[PDB]
């Protein structure tokens, strides 16, 4: 098979940058690349095709070059919705191979997170488990730390994080972190309490309720 | 503008064999050269293999050769992918995506992918397919529906039917340790709307055939 | 002489469907000229042998001696035409016929650098790709030719190019206007001499036929077997005039051209090279009134070989019918109108529209 | 497959110089018709019309030469052999030195012959 | 890629000059590099150009034997020597650029795509001098200015809050003062609800005297 | 050296008009010939290379035309941004020269002049010298006129105006006069104003303050 080495890996720039990607292949395969964008959870997207020709209705800030066994990708303005990962594809002979793909990433302001906390559910209760739920809504950067802290316990290891993708239209980050105990354990205590640190915040920011009410 | 519509997600034990259906809605399979492209969790997109009716000819990637079977069935206009002797690598997203052959020479052999399905995601798995719970997370405000305890992936959910759309955020399931998959779907709103407009989340889960709408509301 | 330029630093890189053909079509160019550089480091038995290119080589030699193309650069500078006096004394027409030099340094290479190797406009491509033919296929002739072709093509020379050396050479207005409406048979008695590619031009010596002998008369002779017609196989005797051949009169002598095949008729003027003739006595055309008269010696062969054939005429078809061969003459509105006996017969082109001599 | 020039034994036993002078089907296969169907069979680069243009014109004039010579040629036109390809020839021809600096600095008489 | 061409100055007469122009981001044998003059009210003169690919220098018929055209490759600066300087001389210097990538052995300059800034050099005895900065307070839709008095040679430059207030200024060109030195104004119109809420500061840059003076009005 | 003889010198054209300027060179120059925008106080952009090829970013309504000694440049829609001096350069052979240039104006609806008087400033008295500003802001046509009146005399000689080049956006002009005199001679008077006569108001406007 024929390897495509594409490089970066992942790459963070500013809206309106100038933006470029590499595809090497382990031999000569002339022109006959092609390059993908794949937005997070859909399918790939045709971007160029014969290494040079632009699809149709894609806007003119993306290019293509190369030939040979060295390739780009350039994309000369770039904008918000063009967060995603790009995949160059080989056709010179099979099977056909794809590259590792590059991972681009806007670089924006700093934004504070909107931290909100959940308890867990009576209904949840009932079934004998409970889920405990902390919110960071609409962020940057990608850093930030949710640690639980029962009563003034710190929780360690009892948790889940889960992080969206880069929004398209603002490059902002959502992050959902799940306290799970049992329910033996949890009505047992009283103060639940997670606590955020990010660069957006002068001081860390504590969102807490109590199970009384 | 022809569409590609795929066969539901579903789970395979390991060892038995699947089948992908691919539907092309408004052209002729004897059109296209037709791919197989899957691609499995954190890994790019692999070619599997492609048929191209009007040359009559199948091509097939060496990973797969001897246990994937491709066929185009040219009287509903369906394409199909078997793949047997399942294994945990396959869990993977199943693309069925076509190239247009008007001008087709021999030797012709699959250059690109202009056209995609949806995409099929297979999960091989020994365990048995299992339906949601969905618990509320109860109240610029923000409210939300946590979804736990199903299998296989995916599942999906929109608010108020997809009324409501600016402002959700619905997170990537996380696996549990128990093996099952649980997933949180919130949605900022103004404080003062608590009281004369309802926010339910309906959840889909195809999988297990399940469709769940479920009402939250601010306790007591 | 075709003007060049040297390309120095082709450095366009870029995979791009327009740049591609400008980069393509610059190294057709550059490997063209470097391809050119490489190139530099019965009777007829009577006749003579002549050295057919020796003028023109001879002029070619003179070219490689020091300053000798600044002159004609130099000459050529203001007009494509000019008289360049050599430095062994030879006055020669010299002629720019096609100027790459300007082209691709001033329209060309500007047009092509200004946007980074890429050409926004087609017809700019193009038109490098006409100026470039005429020097690729000047190329392509030379090198399958070893460096001296004939006929000397269009490329080479143009039509209108060519009429203008006639108009410009020191040559009689008669001669002119001979070599003006058969300029198809000029080419074809013509050499095309490669020379060099120093400084930046290359240049070729065109070696044109000069006609020092015009409207003279001229007579074609026909011969063909004369034989007995005795009924014995083998008791037959045979007899033919060898002299057959082009006659023109000459400076008060007859130049003879035997192989008739290297003369061209148009309508009724004869071309012919006086490098593949005999100088004979007016008297040679005796033998056409009297093959015995004591003033020439009439040649001929003998042979006891009685065999049948048909000689084509200007103006009929003489017949050499012996044995049991079938000789007839025929018209296309009544088939075979005359069968020849044994002995030579003739027959004249008004009735007759074929002439079949056994099996041909 | 690999490469544009190989040596080759047949199966008589001789070994035979072998090049690949003009690559026509992957042109045809992998750049041209791929264009060609993707834009509903349309092209909207005249770039490209030219480009195979070129690339057929020598194909073509070698069926010119070889229909009207009856399949034998001679001497060998740059249609048949470019330039660069005879000197390769030479260069890479099992001969002595003195023998491939000769034909190679009088590739014109080696068409000839 | 920019071309950056050394400082403004005077020069006595009598005296050479030498301007320097730096091309960033690339190569100098990339270029022609040419320089072309601008006396005040005339057209461009082109006074010759550099081919460093080549080894080839071509000066105008004009300029030769007073003219030095070099390119250092080292640190990509084309420089530009005028010797003996005189009256006719005080102009605007431009350092021009023409691609040259794909170059013939008699390849020579065509036109001038990428453009220095300029370099005015002005010859006269005079010594430079900087000058004194003076607001212009105020006092429909309101003006205010500062007026920039007595300096020598031209030019000056002028940026309110750093370059923050563009839209309706008018810097005017400079006059001749009697006593030899130029001077000049620059205003801009405002609307007048922010004459009391907003500051107005004018930055003052005199480099030939090597003068910036932040003056708050 | 090819001398280019450009015409017309100047011309006076409204905005969306069609404008064709001339080249011509002495001798042949086949299409060897560039175009050049210069605005003022700044180097000059290159339009147009080899007689009709446009450079990148020019708008489309720029075009060139001509061979051999004639040669045209024609803006199809002329724009208020256009204002500048255009300039033909031949490089045939060598030295390049230029053209004299054409100045191309704009020609517009009359607007009057906003008319703002300075007094002089408290730091510049102590200096010794006193400069008076008057402006005259976007007005059109070209040709105003400036009269200071120091009390009731009016004042002859004794200042220096200048005057802008036509603003990109709205092709209007400004003019500062500026009236130098000696801290003694200032303080002689109290009330000083500046009246303005111009095509675009209907009555002289008269700007003073008190000292
Ligand atoms: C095809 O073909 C063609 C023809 O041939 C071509 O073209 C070309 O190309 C080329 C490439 O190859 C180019 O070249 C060039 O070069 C040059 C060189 O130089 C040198 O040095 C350097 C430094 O520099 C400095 O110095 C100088 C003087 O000398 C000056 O001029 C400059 O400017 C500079 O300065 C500055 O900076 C600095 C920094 O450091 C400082 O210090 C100072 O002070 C100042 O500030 C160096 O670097 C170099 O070296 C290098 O290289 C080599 C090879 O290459 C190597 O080996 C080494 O090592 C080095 O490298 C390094 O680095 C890198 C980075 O860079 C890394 O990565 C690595 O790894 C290493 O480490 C030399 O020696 C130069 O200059 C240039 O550059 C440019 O470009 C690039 C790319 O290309 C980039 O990257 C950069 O950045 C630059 O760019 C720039 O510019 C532009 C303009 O427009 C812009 O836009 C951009 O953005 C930038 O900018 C920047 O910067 C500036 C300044 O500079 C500023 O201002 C701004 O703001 C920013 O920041 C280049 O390289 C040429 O040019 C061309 N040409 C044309 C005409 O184009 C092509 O390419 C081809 N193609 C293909 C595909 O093939
Ligand atoms: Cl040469």
């Amino acid at each position: 098979d024929i390897q495509m080495t594409q490089s970066p890996s992942s790459l963070s720039a500013a809206v309106g940058d100038r933006v470029t990607i590499t595809c090497q292949a382990s031999q000569d395969i002339v022109n006959y690349l092609n390059w993908y964008q794949q937005k997070p959870g859909k399918a790939p997207k045709l971007l160029i095709y014969v290494a040079s020709n632009l699809e149709t209705g894609v806007p003119s800030r993306f290019s293509g070059s190369g030939s040979g066994t060295d390739f780009s990708l350039t994309i000369s303005s770039l904008q918000p919705e063009d967060v995603a990962t790009y995949y160059c594809q080989q056709y010179d002979n099979l099977p056909l191979t794809f590259g590792g793909g590059t991972k681009v990433e806007i670089k924006r302001t700093v934004a504070a997170p909107s931290v909100f906390i959940f308890p867990p559910s009576d209904e949840q209760l009932k079934s004998g488990t409970a889920s405990v739920v902390c919110l960071l809504n609409n962020f940057y950067p990608r850093e930030a730390k949710v640690q639980w802290k029962v009563d003034n316990a710190l929780q360690s290891g009892n948790s889940q994080e889960s992080v969206t993708e880069q929004d398209s239209k603002d490059s902002t980050y959502s992050l959902s972190s799940t306290l799970t105990l049992s329910k033996a354990d949890y009505e047992k205590h009283k103060v639940y309490a997670c606590e955020v640190t990010h660069q957006g915040l002068s001081s860390p920011v504590t969102k807490s309720f109590n199970r009384g009410e | 503008q022809v569409q590609l519509v795929q066969s539901g997600a579903e789970v395979k034990k390991p060892g038995s064999s699947v089948m992908v259906s691919c539907q092309a809605s408004g052209g002729l399979l004897e059109d296209y050269i037709i791919n197989w492209v899957r691609q499995a969790p954190g890994q790019g997109p692999e070619w599997m293999g492609g048929i191209i009716p009007v040359l009559g000819t199948v091509h097939y990637g060496p990973k797969f050769q001897g246990r994937v079977t491709i066929t185009a069935d040219e009287s509903t206009d369906t394409a199909y992918m078997e793949l047997s002797s399942l294994r945990s690598e396959d869990t993977a997203m199943y693309y069925c995506a076509t190239e247009t052959a008007l001008v087709v020479s021999e030797t012709y052999l699959p250059h690109y992918f202009d056209n995609w399905g949806q995409g099929t995601l297979v999960t091989v798995s020994s365990a048995s397919t299992k339906g949601p719970s969905v618990f509320p997370l109860a109240p610029t405000a923000a409210l939300g529906c946590l979804v736990k305890d199903y299998f296989p992936e995916p599942v999906t959910v929109s608010w108020n039917s997809g009324a409501l759309t600016s402002g959700v955020h619905t997170f990537p399931a996380v696996l549990q340790s128990s093996g099952l998959y649980s997933l949180s779907s919130v949605v900022t709103v103004p404080s003062s709307s608590l009281g004369t407009q309802t926010y339910i989340c309906n959840v889909n889960h195809k999988p297990s055939n399940t469709k769940v709408d479920k009402r939250v509301e601010p306790k007591s | 002489t075709i003007e060049l330029s040297n390309i120095k630093e082709n450095k366009c890189n870029g995979t791009d469907a327009k740049v591609k053909l400008i980069k393509q079509e610059l190294d057709k160019y550059k490997n063209a000229v470097t391809e050119l550089q490489l190139l530099m480091q019965f009777l007829g038995f009577l006749l003579g042998v002549g050295s057919a290119i020796a003028s023109g080589v001879a002029v070619c030699k003179v070219l490689h001696l020091e300053g000798e193309v600044n002159k004609i650069k130099s000459a050529l500078l203001s007009t494509n035409k000019a008289v360049v006096s050599l430095s062994n004394g030879v006055s020669v027409l010299t002629f720019k016929v096609l100027d790459l030099k300007n082209y691709i340094d001033k329209q060309l290479l500007p047009i092509l650098n200004k946007q980074s190797c890429s050409i926004s406009n087609i017809e700019t491509v193009i038109e490098f790709q006409q100026k470039n033919n005429r020097l690729l296929e000047i190329t392509r002739e030379f090198s399958v030719n070893a460096g001296v072709t004939t006929p000397v093509s269009t490329y080479m020379l143009t039509n209108s190019e060519l009429l203008s050396l006639i108009n410009d050479m020191p040559i009689t207005n008669d001669q002119k206007k001979l070599m003006s409406n058969n300029v198809q048979i000029v080419r074809q008695q013509s050499y095309s001499i490669m020379c060099i590619i120093k400084e930046e031009v290359l240049a070729y010596v065109v070696q044109l036929p000069l006609y020092g002998v015009i409207d003279t008369p001229c007579w074609k002779l026909h011969t063909s077997p004369l034989c007995t017609t005795n009924t014995k196989e083998g008791s037959n005797i045979c007899l033919t005039r060898t002299d057959r051949g082009w006659y023109c009169d000459n400076a008060g002598s007859v130049s003879f051209f035997p192989q008739a095949e290297t003369c061209k008729v148009q309508s009724n003027r004869v071309f012919c090279d006086t490098m593949n003739s005999l100088t004979l006595p007016s008297e040679v055309n005796l033998c056409n009134v009297d093959i015995f008269n004591p003033k020439y010696d009439c040649k001929i062969m003998t042979s006891k070989t009685d065999v049948s054939s048909s000689v084509i005429t200007s103006l009929g078809a003489i017949v050499s019918c012996y044995g049991k061969t079938k000789c007839t003459a025929s018209n296309k509105n009544r088939g075979i109108i005359k069968t020849f006996s044994n002995g030579c017969d003739y027959v004249s082109n008004k009735g007759v529209d074929t002439v079949s001599v056994g099996n041909t």
